[PDB]
């Protein structure tokens, strides 16, 4: 179906995410994810961010802070990269639209196994969770919702 | 001393790209100070098998235009740039 079968998420690089969207209700955030695969699974080790602008319904990350990020994990002994990407929905439920999908479809591109989260922030899953999805788009052309833990 | 040998030691400057997302090994490439920023990520681009409009190349912190030439920004052998790629939500 899909390039990977499931995404660990480890909870404090959740937390991370989860902060971030709810420190700014009025308007769309984004970052990278950082991680690595291990076979099929996606391992979600950390969340980063930085300058950006947005809005209700849209948000640029600058683009140097991709090529700030890749390089000091490139340079590091650690072997983690970054893997995918998040970004918010505040109060518009949980999905990828066009936009959306062409900026996953480019990052899988580069790494098959990339991911996009999104997280939205006044809501919540539901037993209660935080309302996000783990997306990628599967071989033939289709968002899916990963397994996520 | 195949015609062709001479083409492949054109140059002798070794720059490395490395691609900001997944783990994949990093590429490297050997080219002219008169190469352009494009004609690099071009290769790079063809080596990783992607389209030829979704990426850019950075270098010391900056973005670059493709039509820029590696000599215009004092490029050294040994070298390192970075392939990004947009990260937008609409
Ligand atoms: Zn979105």
């Amino acid at each position: 179906a899909s390039a990977t079968a499931r995404v660990r998420i480890y909870p404090l690089a959740l937390a991370k995410v989860v902060k971030h969207a709810a420190s700014s209700l009025q308007r769309e955030v984004a970052g990278l994810l950082v991680g690595k695969s291990a076979g099929k699974v996606l391992e979600i080790w950390d969340a980063v961010t930085g300058e950006q602008y947005g809005t209700p319904a849209y948000v640029q990350l600058d683009e140097m802070v991709m090529a700030k990020v890749a390089e000091e994990l490139s340079k590091s002994d650690k072997n983690l990269y970054i893997v995918g990407w998040y970004h918010s929905h505040p109060g518009l439920d949980v999905f990828l639209s066009p936009t959306d999908i062409d900026t996953q479809k480019r990052y899988q591109a580069m790494f098959s196994k990339a991911v996009a989260l999104v997280v939205d922030p006044v809501d919540y899953a539901k037993i209660s969770s935080l309302k996000f999805k783990v997306f990628q788009i599967s071989k033939e052309g289709r968002v899916v919702s990963l397994p996520v833990s | 001393i195949p015609t062709t040998e001479n083409l492949y030691f054109q140059g002798h400057m070794k720059i490395k790209i490395v691609p900001a997302v997944g783990g994949g090994s990093p590429l490297e490439l050997e080219v002219a100070p008169n190469a352009t920023v494009g004609a690099v990520r071009t290769k790079v681009c063809a080596m990783k098998k992607l389209p030829p409009d979704t990426t850019r190349l950075t270098y010391k912190g900056r973005a670059l235009k493709d039509t820029e030439t590696l000599e215009s920004l004092g490029v050294a052998d040994g070298d390192k740039f970075v392939l990004i790629t947009r990260t937008v939500g609409g």
